[PDB]
């Protein structure tokens, strides 16, 4: 809620990703903080399994509701940190509610 | 005999007295869990995780510290010991903070894996944890002490191996805080080893901070090239990069320990580096060009010249394959000016008789000694692990060290025998105070560095030392196989050079200033364009343009030790094989590959075309080099002595101070080291 | 911190921008590069210190099971302040 | 959301954006990282 | 030494089968360039056959030779029938792969490989 | 009684040990190393010459009517000189039981086929030949099944790379789906996951 | 044309190399005194058949397999190399 | 019946690999060294067989690490050493064998830390 | 040590966080052995021979 980036580059969303879709490359931020310099997802390798969001210890990466993001180019479906953060800043009003509804089960 | 029959889960095993339960079980295969005992450090039973029941005794015993008694059955997988381990893990993880995704020892934590095997899966802890003030040691060791388990595996290292005694424990109870009571830079040449010692991530490395994770990392077993110790090493990569360095385990060298350079100097392999062949244009400026252009320039100039007007300087971070290739390529244009940056006297046997420029004892042989005599060395700040074995011997086999040089901290008391090389003659006479001590000794070893031989009296110093040494063997009849004279180097590419037939020094080049120079990895500042002919052609085959590249008319980008399979002979003479971990960048290539290509561009076309062929050529020249890890026993020191007593060069009335005197001078002695942010940070810390 | 380079490209919170001669600027022709304007460095800097009374407190995000693992921070130092590893909030004691 | 609206946040987008796939102002991937292996810049003088 | 056979007491009785297989291929090529409309000549098809035979002439173990004969009979079955298409057959020729340079200096000009 | 762990009986273990002694003493020319596991799965191990007699026995014997072939696998273990461990899972339907017959092979030590006993073994033997390179004698077809027609290699061998040695793509120059060598835009990231701690002392290998 | 390096290859314990050790301890000092500027490399190993390489101006290397030789014949063949 | 085959067991004509990755390639047979972060030694005890590394490069789109060899992620495991030499000689790979590195046994004593005369008298506890 | 803990249990307890970590990065190290297990899939006997 403070706007602070929630990922910390613990690098297990890619440990468990059974498609090897996720890459991370991490550094200190010059504030003195464990944060990423890279978060890519080849969404042409993702199988939409949810393991990354049930492995993240901080609820940083999620798998949201949008199923209407078809494209006319392969290169558009290869995401990076900025696209994922755009998605988050777009879909927070939905994802927060979905999480509020589904927790106490997970 | 002096043996003991002991049983381990019934199974019998024969062990000496003075052993323990952990070692008895290791002889079977079981390793007992542990957080305090290391196998190289003093025992301190402070974790209480090495607890096993004995078949009928009423309680459990520390398996790291309890010596084993005749007629015992060690029950490792019994419910008593498992209950003990579960409780100990409960207590350890009670106040431990939930920082596993932050913590850089995340998939490398002994606490994790021991909780996963030998521990429960639940916390019955419903109270508030603690949180400890953190300490700002220095630019390397990143202390987060909210997670230290108070195992004291670090104070013991710093006191017994680094010889520092600036690390302890303050207070008692949960409030005991490991570290200094003050702000103090724990800044030693063996300081990054605590990062491997601390099983917990209470202290990690700052360069590796937050970068990668252990499962991501591929691991290639290579060696070091900073010093001539030959410290075995693991280079860890991640998607074609280099992430960190780690030690390997070899007991004759790099006893699980490495210096701070070779684990905080990999930063230099990605800065001020050479990536393209660069040629000098009309305005007299370097410009990126192709390989064919540069090699054609070099070969065109090479066809003309023949003999004394073609030279070569191999310095530092150079292979043996490259040396052989350049050697053959200059022999086949009948030039013999194959030289190395660092002087070694040729006024006797010279580079003949390997025993004369070699650790004729072993680095393990220091354990089997009673007196050591250091000359012209600061072994702390050059070959630090040699000094570390000296201290290991100083502790566990009470050893008396001498020193001839300047008074400088070695991590131990060293019986300073003044500052002069006339004391060598004073000893060889038989009158010095030290001979009263040495006549009692039965296994001594003098060891002189290749830092006093850079002077203008190296040959005289060697003759004095050999004379003294032969009179020493005469005095104390030692053995038919014990070596006493030894030579310590500080350069990786020197022993292979002198083995193959390179002539140490530069003096032939000053004597016959050539119209060519090949300057192979020679980023030192010995030779300059102020000393060479007008219209000279210098080509630099290397990396890390520091001072040798800008003074060159063309450049041929080479590869680093991390990026080629090569051989580097250490001080002992042990040849050791690097393994390729990451390919070299840009249009950079291997050294011998470049020389063979230049040859084919010219008319020589050297016979070999692959790496096995060059290795067989090394076999032809010196067959000691294909013998990997197989140390070879030299001889014929008497011959060198008879052949060196002939020449008569006075020794100056000059003291001999080493170049690496303080730790300020240790962190930057190379190209990789000089182009590096971490070493510069350590210098900035020490000098401020 | 979305200052631009002289080549006109936006620069990311991972200061990334392509050089002028880098041919990989083609892909942004008749296109743009996605960059997030809301930098977390400046945002978490735009956040005050939460003073407390004790030398040791805890931090989660604020939802409990919706934030991050509970961690404890010491506040004995006075020259500087505490900081969480997961979030970046700061604490001090009077 | 006219009765149970969502939380307000400074970083949430105010104006939504439909799918952009063929237009300009679409998405183009790129390496978020930086130069790792730095080159040697030679001097601008001779000898 | 002291091993079991497969279909061959010795190497000569294996070369027998080898020549039978070469024969079947030689007699099959003109039908394969015709049935599925390949754009090659029968000469170079049969030269390809002899090339892919001499790719394994160094071998002397009878068992390896028998297994190679078996796999050749499999490929011949696939080719006599049209289980495999023009793509698979013209795969043999490498009509798109540039020649691997068999020279040092070329390899040095492009790549770190030996 | 403990909920988290799996329940345990002994009568199945005893029955299968008895039947193992049965087969062992009735068929000694071939049998090696009968074994029954913690989970009660009987597992007989056989010399490769004994395949047809043993399988015909277990199919046609009265107290062993194992007349249904469930699987026919293979397992590559490069260590042992006879690499491929071949497995025959069977079931009876008269006694409501299963059994596992095992043999061994190599690249050049093939095995007799089983279509004369179990016709179900046809496509499984074809699969095993394709995947691991085990030739089967007196088999009707014995061609590939799963691999492409123009395919060199036995993929499920442990020494075979996961990504292969050839890659496909269409080319306009020749208007075919040519096969270029392999060049990936992202190397498979091998992870070193195994922990350096003895998890199970019961399987501890001594030196 | 002219000689540039000799290099001797031998073993420490294998007896076929016996003759080279004796030759060394007897004549190496006198030989170096006779040819001080010239080098002669002595590199020994565990188990290698002896050799004696000699390198002239270009890359012209020539050997003699002095395995299971005496010391006097070693000296004779070495003088043949020198001459 | 039996046969008397003398020559070296060779399989490369069966494996379906190119001549390139057979002849050009080099193989390292070894026991991996223990990670000096962890005091555990179970990741040892098995002889492995890795291949030489080759050129990786930055993919021009995203920066991923690319390859042109399939033997990059290749690792095998052998209970012993002769098994590994056999597998390599059989599949036609030139090998380099790194011998087994075992730590020296050592004489520990908790009583040496409290000596009257020795230098093992540690100043701490 | 086999099945991951509750999302809140891995945010107040250190043990369960360790177990989350190792489960979701490494796995749970099943012992050696082998099985063949079969069920009635709606088509028939779906079987898995694990080693
Ligand atoms: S998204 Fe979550 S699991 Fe992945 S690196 Fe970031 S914090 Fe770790
Ligand atoms: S949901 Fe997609 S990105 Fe996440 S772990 Fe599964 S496959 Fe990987
Ligand atoms: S040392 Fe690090 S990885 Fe290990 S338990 Fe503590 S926080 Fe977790
Ligand atoms: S800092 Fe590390 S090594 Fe030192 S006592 Fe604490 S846990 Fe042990
Ligand atoms: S290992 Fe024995 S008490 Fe620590
Ligand atoms: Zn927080």
């Amino acid at each position: 809620p403070s706007g602070e980036e929630r990922c910390i580059a613990c690098k297990l969303c890619e440990a468990i990703c059974p498609a090897q879709a996720i890459t991370i490359e991490a550094e200190p931020r010059a504030d003195g903080s464990r944060r990423t310099t890279r978060y890519d997802i080849d969404m042409t390798k993702c199988i939409y399994c949810g393991f990354c969001q049930e492995a993240c210890p901080v609820d940083a990466i999620v798998e949201g509701p949008n199923f209407e993001f078809s494209t006319e180019t392969h290169e558009e479906l290869l995401y990076n940190k900025e696209k994922l953060l755009n998605n988050g800043d777009k879909w927070e009003a939905e994802i927060a509610a979905n999480i509020q509804a589904d927790y106490l089960y997970r | 005999s002096n043996l003991i029959e002991v049983f381990v889960d019934g199974q019998s095993v024969m062990v000496e007295p003075g052993t323990t339960v952990l070692q008895a079980c290791e002889k079977v295969g079981m390793q007992i869990p542990r957080f305090c005992y290391h196998e190289r450090l003093s025992v301190a039973g402070n974790c209480r995780m090495c607890l096993v029941e004995i078949e009928k005794a009423p309680k459990v015993v520390a398996a790291c510290a309890m010596p084993v008694m005749k007629g015992w059955n060690i029950l490792t997988n019994s419910e008593k010991s498992k209950k003990a381990r579960e409780g100990v893990m409960e207590f350890l993880l009670a106040n431990h903070p939930l920082d596993c995704p932050i913590c850089d020892q995340g998939g490398e934590c002994d606490l994790q894996d021991q909780s996963m095997m030998f521990g429960s899966d639940r916390s019955r802890f419903l109270e508030g944890k603690r949180a400890v003030e953190d300490k700002n040691i220095g630019p390397l060791v990143k202390t987060i002490m909210t997670r230290c388990i108070q195992c004291t595996r670090c104070i013991r290292f710093a006191s017994e191996i680094a010889g520092v005694d600036d690390l302890g424990t303050t207070g008692r109870g949960n409030d005991m805080q490991v570290g200094t009571y003050i702000e103090k830079m724990f800044m030693s040449e063996l300081s990054g080893n605590v990062i491997d010692i601390c099983p917990v991530g209470a202290l990690t490395s700052k360069p590796y901070a937050f970068t990668a994770r252990p499962w991501e990392t591929r691991k290639t077993e290579s060696i070091d090239v900073m010093d001539a110790v030959g410290s075995n090493i693991v280079v860890s990569t991640r998607t074609g990069e280099v992430m960190r360095i780690l030690p390997r385990m070899h007991e004759d060298i790099n006893e699980e320990w490495i210096s701070d350079k070779t684990r905080f100097a990999y930063d230099g392999l990605k800065r001020q580096r050479l990536t393209e062949p660069m040629v000098r244009n009309e305005k007299g400026l370097l410009t990126y060009t192709s390989w064919e252009d540069a090699l054609s320039r070099v070969a065109g100039m090479l066809q003309n010249f023949e003999g004394n007007a073609v030279a070569a300087i191999a310095g530092g971070l150079v292979d043996a394959e490259a040396l052989v290739a350049l050697k053959d390529l200059l022999n086949k244009v009948d030039s013999d000016n194959l030289c190395t940056e660092e002087i070694f006297p040729t006024e006797g046997a010279g580079t003949d008789l390997r025993s004369n420029y070699l650790l004729n004892t072993t680095i393990a042989g220091v354990e089997e000694a009673d007196v050591v005599l250091l000359v012209g060395t600061n072994p702390r700040f050059e070959a630090p692990l040699f000094n570390a074995r000296i201290r290991k011997s100083w502790l566990h086999n009470d050893l008396k060290v001498a020193l001839i040089g300047s008074p400088v901290d070695l991590t131990y008391r060293y019986d300073h025998l003044g500052d002069s090389p006339k004391i060598l003659q004073d000893i060889a006479s038989g009158r010095h105070s030290f001979c009263e001590v040495l006549k009692d000794a039965k296994k001594p070893m003098v060891v002189l560095g290749s830092s006093a031989l850079q002077r203008d009296d190296g040959a005289a110093i060697l003759v004095a030392v050999s004379n003294m040494v032969q009179k020493i063997r005469v005095t104390t009849g030692v053995a038919a196989e014990w070596k006493v004279m030894n030579i310590l180097h500080r350069i990786a590419s020197q022993v292979a050079a002198l083995d193959l037939g390179y002539k140490p020094g530069v003096e032939a080049i000053r004597k016959n200033p050539p119209k060519m120079l090949f300057l192979l990895g020679a980023d030192g500042g010995c030779i300059t364009r102020q000393d060479l002919p007008k219209d000279c052609f210098i080509v630099y085959q290397g990396h890390h343009g520091d001072v040798g590249a800008p003074m060159a008319d063309v450049i041929l980008p080479g590869a680093a030790y991390t990026e080629k399979s090569a051989t580097y002979v250490n001080t002992e003479g042990r040849a050791q094989q690097t393994k390729v971990a990451v390919t070299p960048p840009g249009l950079a290539r291997e050294d011998w590959k470049i020389i063979r290509a230049l040859s084919e561009i010219a008319g020589i076309t050297l016979p070999y075309d692959t790496l096995d062929q060059v290795r067989n050529r090394l076999e032809e020249v010196s067959p000691n080099l294909v013998r990997y890890d197989d140390i070879e026993e030299t001889n014929y020191f008497q011959q060198a002595s008879e052949l060196a007593k002939l020449v008569n060069q006075e020794v100056l009335a000059d003291p001999l101070v080493p170049p690496q005197l303080t730790i300020k001078d240790f962190y930057m002695t190379d190209s990789i080291s000089r182009a590096s942010q971490t070493m510069a940070k350590c210098v900035k810390a020490v000098t401020e | 911190g979305v200052q631009v380079s002289p080549s006109g490209e936006k620069i990311t919170h991972t200061g990334q921008v392509y050089d002028e001669k880098d041919y990989r600027r083609v892909r942004f022709v008749d296109r743009q590069k996605e960059v997030n304007e809301n930098f977390a460095i400046d945002l978490i800097a735009q956040q005050p210190v939460n003073e407390v009374e004790h030398r040791i407190i805890a931090c989660d995000g604020g939802g409990g099971a919706l934030g991050h693992p509970k961690v404890y921070i010491n506040l004995d130092k006075e020259t500087k302040t505490g900081t969480c590893g997961y979030c970046g909030l700061q604490f001090k004691q009077h | 959301p006219t009765t149970n609206p969502p939380t307000a946040r400074k970083f949430i987008w105010t104006n939504h954006k439909f799918n952009v796939s063929a237009t300009p102002e679409q998405y183009v991937p790129y390496s978020t990282t930086r130069k790792k292996i730095h080159e040697w810049v030679p001097p601008s003088t001779p000898y | 030494t002291s091993v079991k056979p497969i279909f061959s007491r010795d190497l000569n009785e294996a070369k027998r089968r080898v020549r039978e297989l070469y024969r079947a291929w030689y007699r099959e090529v003109p039908n394969t360039v015709h049935l599925m409309q390949l754009d090659i000549t029968v000469k170079q098809g049969r030269d390809k056959v002899r090339e892919m035979f001499m790719k394994n002439a160094h071998v002397t173990d009878p068992r390896v030779v028998d297994l190679l004969v078996i796999k050749g009979k499999m490929e011949l079955q696939e080719t006599i029938k049209v289980w495999k298409q023009r793509t698979h057959v013209m795969r043999f020729f490498h009509e798109t792969e540039t020649p691997r340079p068999k020279d040092f200096l070329s390899k040095f000009y492009m790549g770190h490989d030996p | 009684k403990r909920p988290t762990v799996r329940p345990r009986s002994d009568v199945t273990h005893k029955q299968l040990s008895a039947f193992g002694e049965y087969v062992a003493e009735i068929l000694p020319k071939y049998v090696q190393q009968v074994q029954v596991s913690c989970l009660d799965e009987l597992e007989i191990c056989i010399h490769p010459d004994g395949v047809i007699p043993t399988l015909t026995f277990l199919r046609d014997h009265t107290n062993a009517q194992f007349k249904s072939l469930a699987d026919l696998t293979a397992v590559d273990v490069p260590t042992r000189q006879n690499r491929f461990e071949i497995v025959y899972n069977l079931l009876s339907l008269r006694f409501n039981s299963r059994i596992r017959v095992k043999t061994y092979a190599d690249e050049l030590t093939p095995i007799d086929s089983i279509v004369s006993v179990h016709i179900a073994a046809n496509w499984y033997e074809r699969e095993v030949w394709d995947m691991f390179g085990v030739f089967f004698f007196n088999h009707p077809d014995l061609r590939r099944i799963l691999t492409d027609y123009g395919f060199e290699g036995h993929p499920f061998r442990k020494d075979f790379p996961l990504t292969g040695y050839v890659e496909l793509r269409y080319d306009d120059e020749v208007k075919r789906v040519v096969a270029e060598p392999v060049e990936l835009a992202q190397e498979f990231r091998k992870f070193d996951l195994n922990s350096p701690w003895e998890a199970f002392p019961a399987y501890r290998q001594p030196p | 044309l002219g000689l540039r390096e000799i290099r001797v290859h031998l073993c420490q314990r294998s007896p076929g190399s016996q003759g080279v050790r004796d030759f060394i301890v007897q004549r190496y000092v006198e030989l170096k005194k006779a040819h001080p500027n010239l080098p002669i490399l002595i590199r020994e190993c565990s188990e290698v058949q002896p050799k004696l390489w000699a390198r002239y101006a270009f890359g012209q290397e020539k050997t003699v397999s002095l395995n299971n030789l005496s010391a006097d014949e070693v000296t004779r063949a070495m003088q043949n190399v020198l001459s | 019946q039996l046969i008397t085959v003398d020559e070296k067991l060779d399989i490369t004509t069966l494996t379906g690999v190119p001549e390139e990755h057979i002849k050009t390639r080099k193989v390292r047979i070894f026991v991996p060294a223990r990670n000096n972060m962890q005091s555990g030694v179970n990741n040892t005890k098995k002889w492995k067989m890795e291949f030489d590394t080759r050129e990786r490069w930055e993919n021009p789109l995203m920066g991923w690490a690319s390859t042109a060899d399939p033997l990059s992620n290749m690792v095998l495991t052998f209970s012993a050493k002769e098994d590994a030499i056999a597998f390599a000689e059989k599949n036609g790979w030139s090998y380099d064998v790194e011998e087994k590195k075992v730590p020296k046994p050592k004489s520990k004593s908790y009583g040496a830390n409290f000596s009257w005369n020795k230098r093992t008298r540690v100043s701490t506890k | 040590k086999v099945s991951p803990p509750k999302r809140a249990e891995m945010k107040t307890s250190m043990e369960s966080l360790i177990h989350h970590f190792k489960l979701y990065t490494e796995g749970y190290q099943v012992p050696p052995g082998a099985t063949y297990t079969a069920i009635e899939a709606p088509k028939g006997e779906f079987g898995v021979y694990l080693v």
